């Protein structure tokens, strides 16, 4: 829709500082420093790599839009998320106690707040028992 | 007892599908039983011990059909425990697994051969062949994963060049030595009537089997046999040594790497990034409120989505390079990064102290 | 000579129980004697050399009973040296050790068989069997610790998966090759009368024993035997190579790790912490005066006790993780800690110089 | 006894600074800095781990009291102390010269004063010969 | 279709000359065909299966001559793809390669023997010998690079001292054991008529071939044979184990080093330095204008040339020491440089802060 | 030509005593000649080929006596090159070396046996035995250093525990299997007449020699033989694999360590310290003037001497710990020192910046 | 020619600062710092090693002239340059796309400008197709 | 002789600063800093170890005198010096060119002046040919 393209252009201009039609490492760094979290240049370079396909060293509008058009279902993302959940699956059956996620999922890496983890629980834990089954949850997210 | 039932079902599933520890004992017993049956089948071939072996074999066949049926039903229940196969349809889906269908086919064949023997029309040879083949089939089924074949293939491919060198040099040595000994003996020795006999002798010698039916009996034949065997035996023994050393080195490297562990950080990042990227919803009361929180920390919508996917993508890559960490890669990359970082900070110290002097 | 007596007793105990160095010589001699006896016993079975072997065996049996009795008494004395078995009751407690009681039982059996032979009523077969079994029993006793069995089991378990792969693949190859050669030969060759004979041939071939009683004699039989043996011999030789390589790698890793040493720091921490935690007395003139000193450096009583146990506890863990240090764990953890510390101190330098600029 | 519980509460309050009913890493660090020895944050975290069972990151009164009730005899501490002594036993028989302890025991790790090591000697060395036997000494401490 | 033609020609060249991956399949097939022919040739020697084997061998010989001719022409075309052999003269230059000329000679020999068989004058023995020798020649040609021989020689030379120790000790043990058993048996056993027979027995025993024609039959002979074989068998089996372990360790070290990679930096430096050193021209409109640019950044001519060659030279050395990087050399040298640099910068910090205190 | 004479003498000495590279060729030739002689001697034992073998053996004996005499004289000259054996007395001292005297004794024995054969009184058997023993003696002399024995002993001792485990377990398995098969067969099979025969069978089977004279012929005998051989063969093959893997690992570790090198610094320090400590003379015009220089840089005499010896002593220790550097010790100690130094300097930075803030 | 020798002496004096007849590490360092690129002492020592044959620690006039007389053809430089090109040859046939050189040859190590890389292309790429063949180019340079 | 003992006591007092009858690490460090060469604490501790036998952490008069009484002949120093020379013996025969010593012996480790190395040459090189034979030289020093 044209509204989505207008949103894309507006925010691409917002990120753009000098106005060269592309988003550089410093632009992402400063905008997400305003976001509170200070990155490392390696992370910004990683973003430059994963968006850009021509190796321009920045993020251009066409690649931005193409990455925008790719939703979770069209990402071939099932294997990665399943494996990530499995590595955290101590029993190996496929059930994880919500308390386990609260203790670990909010205590490691990009730690999340209580609201986010509880929303994860009420989303994946349809039965509301605490034995979250990651396979069905990730499959229905990727639907 | 919901808790008790779930615990027992999980315990049986672990024993029957993921025998980490003491559970292997049970499997061993089953193997033993199957193996015992196989041995009895061999004794059934001999005509001297036909009666006692046949009786014990029939008793053991009844016992093993009973045990296999019980195990198959309990395994169906256990797979029922697993969420992937919850419900009747899930259990049926599990039962379509190639090894499960092979096992049920073997069970049906065993009960069928027993029933046919009860009828008496089936010839004894047919029943014996059937039961022997079913026994070997369950023996193969014991693996249930192809782990042994995969490991052997991995180690063989790792040393493909060395193994091919061994095979090639040993083959050339075998051909040359067999031909030379054939020339030396030929008519003098009845054993080496034809070059095919010489090749058979060479193969049986270099492999060190040494049956004794074929052996040189002439001075020149024995001299050449000595000179060539002294190296051919080693060449033919090479592959076993190469594979054994490769297996030991692989075991050492695994006992180091898999004992490293200290992982799940990229997996946790992947979980977080997938959660946030799903959260990029159509302004509903779900995590997209948390997305408004995230954007608060700072048209803009797209950037939010962009960054989320980006973490997702980067997280993916991290886990992908963290799935099977390599000690040498980890150490070299960390050393490079750390030393370069310290050097850069030191140069920052030099610049800052220079300006302080200026101040 | 109290000092001389203690020194001699300790020397004998070290030789008889902890033969670190040259003491092994003595043990070897004993083994040789025992081994010699065993060989004589074998010669006693042969009816041709009965007389001379029997005479030498009786002489050596008298010599070995004398030596074993002397050694047992001296070992009792030596264990007496050890504080764990000081006094008559301590020595008796030591004598209850399973290997000591086994040795004394063997000694009584040997003297009993000699006395029975003197009587003459005991049949020669009984005496021969008895002495052979006692000889093998002392041979087993030579280990005295189960070190060989423990080491072999450790290395086997370490390579359990690889060994099982070798066994499984070799067994499948043996079954398949034996059956194919049986089909090829069957009636053509008298050797392969029955499938049991074919299995015997396959086992004797793939193991490379190659007795020569069984061997294919048909073109197709020989062709299949060649194709299958070329791989079966390697498969059956695999386990020896895997175990040998594992043993060598274990020896290398031990000669590195146990040669590291540089330990006893956590053990010293344990000694100190246990001393201080015992010192938490009921305000008596013992170390609790030193506890008043410790609290002076600063109701409060509990905290004192708390902290003492804490060191105790923490010290324990340290020794527990320092009992068998791993080079990879030590190096990785020290590198992480050191580099993170240096980076943090560098950032402290940046902050401090920034404020200095502000100053 | 109630006197012991009163002592426990009094000292727990003493360690407590803000008054949250729990002892944090900084509280232990500062109190044992007043004690003269400056720790490392790793040591304080190790204490937090060893006392606390619910992973609160501090030391609470219940776990404090439970650890208090555990005397040496009820610690399963025989094996650790025996092994520590053995690693220092050069001869391996079980006798150590008191001079050896003085040279080493007061020169490594948490070095102790002459009074403490001599008290160790007169405690373990009942015979007063200098050939301290660690096995009996540790066993009778654990009695 | 210029693009299509070039792509297809490159694909065929890669398959026929640089079979990295799946291309090996094709080669295997060819080998199989050749190998099959060889086996048929063996069956041709036997007089019983002469007719069928000869017919199949002639059919396979026609098939293999056709295949080899097609492959040779296509290989000519493929080498034509390579720039080194572009054009008619380039293709002819490639065809002078020793393996290519050997292959064409084998092809001519095969067609010639087929034509002679058609004539009928050529004796059957001549044709059989010719075809067997051509088959083995193509078998050798399969390597096409000498890789197997080079690898085997490298590993053998690496363990030259250990292999020589094994050979020497095993030879001494063989001589001693054979002589002792000869003395023990001599006239008692018909097998050990002469010391040459004893040496043959010793060689066949220590190698573990154990034909069974020769074996001790006396008590002292058997005793000595046992004592000496228990060690001689291990000594003679040593070389296979040493070579296998060496091969496995080499495979491990290669799978680490060649998996390092992270190179081409010195190669890029070489490219740049060669470009600049060629650029040192006689003041023409070529890169020497870029040399005026280079000197602008600063009679002088020589210095320019000097520095260019200098980079060239140093670049060379770098690539020469970067061709086969050694993990131990890299790590040790980088650690030394980095720690010395950090220490020197730290002392610079001490000096600068001291002067700041002075300031 | 003094320079030419010295260069040639040094070249010959290097070839005959320190054959680093191509010089080995010559030695090989000599060995070949000696080896050839040995083979001829074997052919001399056979009565059928007596004449031709004897003639060739006499020719080769003359050739080898000539060559050995020439080599011995040239080796005396070469040792003359070495400063340790300069002059007539030095050369005579060299000639007292055990291997040199052994070689001259062998030479005299060979010339003596040739002269006796010329006389004709000496019996042919005496001459044959003499020449065979001299040949083996020169074969042993080929080592000239005991390097092979030392290396084998080192590797065996390194794996003494593992080898003893293999021997012990294999011996127990041999005894048990032989006894069980003896019980199974005993009277049924003529082969296993006595337990000595059963032990011989077990030894020949587990070693995989498999002569074929002895083999079980009963169902229970064959069953037990299979079960026990499946493990006994591996146990008896273990020592070869263990030694081979140990040799390969030792070769790898040496090719790393001796490839390190980067030494002679402690040796240079030792040279300097010895020079200075010798310089501590009785105030003479020698380096003690340099000692006055050294003391100038600062009764005092003793301190000077003290410090000189001190460097000497420390230098000694350094070289002693630098004679055989260990990669793990080097890396661990350097890492500890470097990181501790950097941490201490960082804390110095913190203290200095704190005082600067105070300033 | 005498003109070449005069040039050699003039520039050797130019590099010379104190006037000792030899060029030291500091002289090269300062002159090529004026050149814009700041070296490391290791590089200057490498030059000192490669020119000097008597190990004087500097660069003297005779070795300077001898190195001057050595042109590319008399350098035995074919193998090194061929190997360097081969390591960059992905296909292995011997053809490299000029775009590949532009992307890599000017992005790694001593990165060169667009003019230099394009001149490389027009020099080696006689056919003007972009499939530069390094073997013939290097051979004709070494001619 | 009594004169030697007087010299020993005089210099021991000279090294002594506080006057405790023993020489500490700092005393050696400062005295040999006055000597021009600044040591490292490891070197001073090494000296403390090699003199002292009772592990006092310093150098006492008795051990000083005992070390004084030990001349080169009574040091068992032949093997170490022979091995050190051998490691520098490239040819392995036992002859080393005096120029080799000048190039290396004065360029590595404790580099010595031209006078010292030339005196080494004229001492060991009795023949005056430059082919110094280390074995005889070291043996006669140890005489
Ligand atoms: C010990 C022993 C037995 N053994 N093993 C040998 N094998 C090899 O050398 C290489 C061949 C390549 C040089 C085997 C690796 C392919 C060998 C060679 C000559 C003489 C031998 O016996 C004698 F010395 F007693 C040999």
């Amino acid at each position: 829709t044209e509204e989505q393209i207008a949103e894309f252009k507006e925010a691409f201009s917002l990120f753009d500082k000098d106005g060269d039609g592309t988003i550089t490492t410093k632009e992402l760094g400063t905008v997400m420093r305003s976001l509170g979290q200070n990155p490392t240049e390696a992370e910004l370079q990683d973003m430059i790599n994963e968006v850009d396909a021509d190796g321009n060293g920045t993020i251009d509008f066409p690649e931005f839009l193409t990455m925008m058009a790719r939703k979770m279902k069209d990402t071939d993302s099932e294997e990665e998320i399943r494996e990530a959940f499995r590595v955290f699956d101590k029993d190996g059956n496929g059930y994880i106690s919500a308390a386990e996620l609260r203790h670990v999922m909010t205590n490691l890496g990009e730690k999340l707040t209580d609201e986010e983890v509880d929303e994860m629980i009420r989303e994946a834990d349809i039965d509301g028992d605490g034995q979250v089954n990651y396979e069905e949850f990730v499959q229905m997210m990727t639907a | 007892r919901n808790a008790f039932y779930r615990k027992l079902q999980n315990f049986l599933y672990n024993v029957l599908e993921r025998p980490r520890g003491w559970a292997f004992i049970y499997h061993a017993y089953v193997f033993l039983l199957v193996f015992s049956c196989l041995v009895l089948s061999v004794f059934s071939t001999i005509k001297e011990y036909e009666k006692s072996s046949e009786g014990a074999l029939y008793i053991l066949e009844i016992v093993t059909i009973v045990v296999f049926g019980v195990e198959y039903f309990v395994r169906i229940w256990a797979a029922g425990c697993c969420c992937r196969y919850r419900g009747w349809r899930g259990r049926l889906k599990f039962a379509r697994k190639p090894f499960c269908v092979i096992d049920i086919m073997v069970l049906i064949a065993s009960i069928a051969v027993l029933a046919a023997g009860s009828q008496g029309n089936v010839f004894a040879t047919s029943a014996l062949r059937s039961l022997r083949f079913l026994q070997i089939l369950r023996m193969i089924r014991m693996d249930r994963r192809g782990g042994t074949w995969k490991l052997l293939g991995s180690v063989v491919y790792a040393h493909s060049k060395e193994l091919v060198t061994a095979w090639y040099i040993g083959f050339l040595c075998l051909i040359l030595a067999s031909f030379l000994v054939y020339l030396a003996e030929k008519g003098e020795n009845d054993h080496f009537d034809t070059y095919a006999d010489a090749l058979w002798w060479g193969l049986i010698t270099l492999t060190t089997i040494g049956y004794g039916d074929k052996y040189p009996q002439t001075w020149n034949g024995r001299l050449l046999a000595a000179t060539f065997t002294l190296i051919g035996v080693s060449f033919f023994a090479l592959p076993a040594g190469i594979l054994g050393s490769g297996f030991a080195l692989k075991v050492q490297e695994q006992h180091r790497q898999k004992h490293f562990e200290k992982r799940r950080n990229p997996a946790a990042g992947l979980i977080q990034s997938a959660w946030r990227f799903y959260a990029t919803n159509l302004s509903r009361t779900d995590l997209h409120s948390t997305w408004q929180y995230y954007e608060r920390t700072v048209g803009l919508k797209v950037s939010i989505r962009a960054v989320c996917v980006m973490r997702f993508l980067v997280s993916k890559r991290k886990f992908k390079e963290s799935l099977r960490p390599y000690d040498v890669m980890d150490v070299i990359e960390q050393y490079s990064a750390g030393h370069l970082d310290m050097l850069s900070r030191i140069k920052s110290l030099q610049s800052r102290v220079d300006q302080i002097v200026g101040r």
